[PDB]
């Protein structure tokens, strides 16, 4: 027998309680980062390596620009929840 | 022995839910840029080998029905399943066009006891949405 | 820059 | 600038909402499995590889045994939450 | 370039909180077996290179004070930080001997803006505790 | 076998 909750992975764009940021002209931060790593490494890296590099790109390359100063120079870190039992390659 | 078995006919289905326009009752504004997200996501997951279908401006009943009928399909020849949600959100909940529905109720359809053809196979969920209204001020 |  | 919530990793023994199991004679399942994987691979595997193997061992090697039949033959899957921005080796 | 920098004087601190006995008012019973967990965990993390400290049967005020003073120490020569919690729990909450405290408040002491000497360094938390009262019936 |  195996747990009914096993082998799930949730790749959240941000941590619980926080905003997720989206540029209207070039898309959301998380998706921008997710599709650059995937286009470069989707077939040769494990899913946790891919998502860890996405965490780094979102955390380092993005900073809020808003006219409202309450929303200015804000940061974001994504959130991976893994119930996987094996390594995952799309290869 | 330490990798998921990927020797199947298909990589699997990937459902993209792209919610951009919301009812006035919800109070939520238009998510400009999410179309560039879904198109880029469609090409990258298609390039991975997924069979991608994009649904646009979905209700909470439609989102529950999409994922329940995908749960009820035959995945014996698929290696995995992927779902991508692009919408507004609060903590533990994802926005339809007409309100909010709990993310746990969307993903529970694929539990081991409720979708046997994905047993021991990875079920992946990518969620671009807010989870609250806190801001990360950062640190230098 | 907008939030979701 | 760097997000204040970055570089956290939470290795939970179970998924949100569920019980965690503990053998009174051999310790909790999650700790039993975590320290068996660590003794063999703590210095040669990345932190996400270690915890994925702990997910597999808890999910496959452990089954509840209680006299109470409401608690009999139950399963468990742990839950990893990662905000890490890099790969982590203990070396 | 893609790994955490491990060229430091110390690997880091490892704090084990081993909660076995609880007040009768809490309604929680003794966690027999947790001493074997703490014994095995301290031997494993000492073998990794951690400076291991084991605390036993702590109150919620002690647990918050331990981690706040550990957050306030100088970790400049440490590569990472590890904390291990062995106790009773409910959802989002960990048990002291005298009641419950939220896990988020325990770990927030090590945030980037509140613990500057662990900035860009991994902060690891291993939590053996219940998160509710649901059971996983499983499937073959 | 007990639960926490």
């Amino acid at each position: 027998k195996i747990p009914v909750e096993a082998d799930f992975l949730f790749a959240y764009s941000t941590v619980p309680g926080y905003y997720s940021w989206r540029s209207p002209g070039r898309g959301s931060w998380f998706v921008q980062a997710l599709c650059s790593i995937l286009e470069e490494h989707g077939k040769d890296l494990e899913i946790m390596q891919i998502l860890t590099r996405v965490n780094d790109r979102v955390a380092r390359h993005f900073e809020s620009q808003s006219d409202d100063p309450h929303f200015h120079e804000k940061k974001q870190i994504p959130c991976v929840v893994s119930m996987l039992t094996k390594e995952l390659y799309f290869s | 022995t330490y990798q998921y078995n990927m020797n199947f006919e298909k990589l699997g289905k990937c459902i993209i839910i792209n919610n951009k326009n919301f009812d006035k009752v919800t109070g939520m504004g238009v998510r400009n840029g999410t179309d560039k997200d879904a198109e880029a996501l469609f090409k990258c997951f298609r390039s991975l080998g997924f069979d991608v279908i994009v649904y646009n401006d979905c209700s909470c009943a439609k989102m529950q029905d999409l994922l329940k009928k995908a749960s009820e399909e035959d995945h014996t020849n698929a290696a995995c399943f992927a779902c991508i949600l692009l919408s507004h959100g609060e903590e533990n909940v994802i926005y339809g066009k007409d309100g909010v529905t709990p993310i746990k109720d969307l993903t529970a359809h694929f539990r081991g006891d409720r979708c046997k053809t994905l047993l021991e196979k990875p079920k992946l969920f990518f969620i671009q949405a807010c989870r609250g209204t806190e801001l990360d001020d950062g640190i230098q | 820059d907008e939030v979701x």
